[PDB]
């Protein structure tokens, strides 16, 4: 089969940005309970208010509570 | 009425800035943000039919001042077109300057500015791997909510000069024809499992001979002789995606049959990767642009 693309041999490269850019870990620190209320928001927030398609509302994705 | 050039131009002007420096959007232009690009998303086919000359990148991560840099490098919209392969948010300092970008100038260049989803562009991922944080602590949950609804109307996957297949997970054992990509129908959630979660959260795998278990918990993993059928059978010459943390901010797999590129350099200063840009020219010559300085993956089932 004919291929059509090509690649370069020679890569350009500079220098990232300099800077802090450790964040935040929220997902590390949920309690059990905590989690348990999150299920529950989302699954209310899919049920309730979140629009979506008639023909994709087999795809929501619901936790158990 | 969105002033979009004043948007634009308040999040550049940091780029002088320390690093880090937020950009004060009022909630009212972001709602405006997210309710026009979503239009826009809608406007425009699930799976995009592209053109070269392009520039592609994959993850960003909330890595705004990154994000600036590769637009210096790269050159700022619209001198160069571009493509986005998810993971715009979630695991960085600045998920809403970014995201709050990159809608911008999809409304001001619909037509040379193009956004993919990835696995963090939906509800149950960015609840918990830091958007939904973020929203709360400088505007409100319900912009949360707005953010949600256009992120449920991004393109999923995009064809490049019908040779470069782009999505930012991967394939699909569920994958048999580009049609059944075009059926899916928006606005959506992402899945727990079927085609739009493997587009969005699969692997290429070396030691897998077919398909395989996936160990963030969802998807699969896929060999490179599946890579080879699939570009067989489709007449295609290059699989496209993003999704995992290289080091040098792109990575072949395959025999240069799939390539995986990551944007965001030093990930959330925990790794030492580069991030890097695919350049696509109207020949197909295809180079790469890298700013150079597991536990980084996600994972589903946090919550359980
Ligand atoms: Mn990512
Ligand atoms: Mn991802």
């Amino acid at each position: 089969r004919k291929i059509l693309i090509r690649f370069s041999d020679y890569v350009e490269v500079a220098d990232a940005q300099d800077y802090d850019r450790r964040a935040d870990k929220p997902w590390t620190r949920l309690t059990a309970a905590d989690k348990a209320a999150i299920r529950k928001e989302l699954n209310e927030f899919k049920s309730t208010e979140m629009e979506v398609h008639e023909l994709s509302r087999h795809l929501t994705r619901f936790h158990r509570p | 009425s969105l002033n979009l050039d004043s948007i634009i131009g308040r999040l550049l002007e940091v780029q002088g800035s320390r690093p880090g420096k937020n950009v004060q959007l009022t909630e009212n232009e972001i709602r405006g943000l997210c309710l026009k690009s979503r239009e826009i998303f809608l406007s425009q086919p699930i799976l995009l039919e592209l053109e070269a000359p392009l520039k592609i990148c994959g993850d960003i991560h909330g890595q705004y001042y990154d994000l600036l840099r590769l637009f210096e490098y790269g050159g700022f919209p619209p001198e160069s077109n571009y493509l986005f392969l998810g993971d715009y948010v979630d695991r960085g300092k600045q998920s809403l300057e970014t995201i709050c970008l990159l809608l911008a100038y999809k409304i001001k260049y619909p037509e040379n500015f193009f956004l993919l989803r990835g696995n963090h562009e939906c509800a149950s991922i960015n609840r918990i791997y830091g958007f939904y944080d973020e929203c709360k602590r400088r505007y409100n949950i319900k912009l949360w909510k707005t953010f949600t609804d256009c992120f449920n109307c991004l393109p999923i996957a995009a064809i490049v000069d019908e040779k470069i297949f782009c999505c930012h997970g991967g394939l699909s054992p569920d994958l048999q024809s580009m049609e059944q990509i075009r059926r899916i129908m928006r606005p959506t959630d992402v899945p727990d499992q079927g085609l739009l979660c493997d587009l969005l959260w699969s692997d290429p795998d070396k030691d897998v001979q077919g398909w395989g278990e996936n160990d963030r918990g969802v998807s699969f993993t896929f060999g490179a002789e599946v890579v080879a059928k699939f570009l067989h059978k489709h007449d295609l010459d290059l699989i496209c995606r993003a999704h995992q943390v290289v080091e040098d901010g792109y990575e072949f797999f395959a025999k240069r049959q799939l390539v995986t590129l990551f944007s965001a350099p030093n990930y959330c200063g925990e790794f030492d990767n580069a991030g890097a840009m695919m350049s696509v020219d109207e020949t197909l010559m295809c180079s790469f642009q890298i700013l150079k300085p597991a536990q980084s993956a996600s994972r589903e089932n946090l919550l359980e």
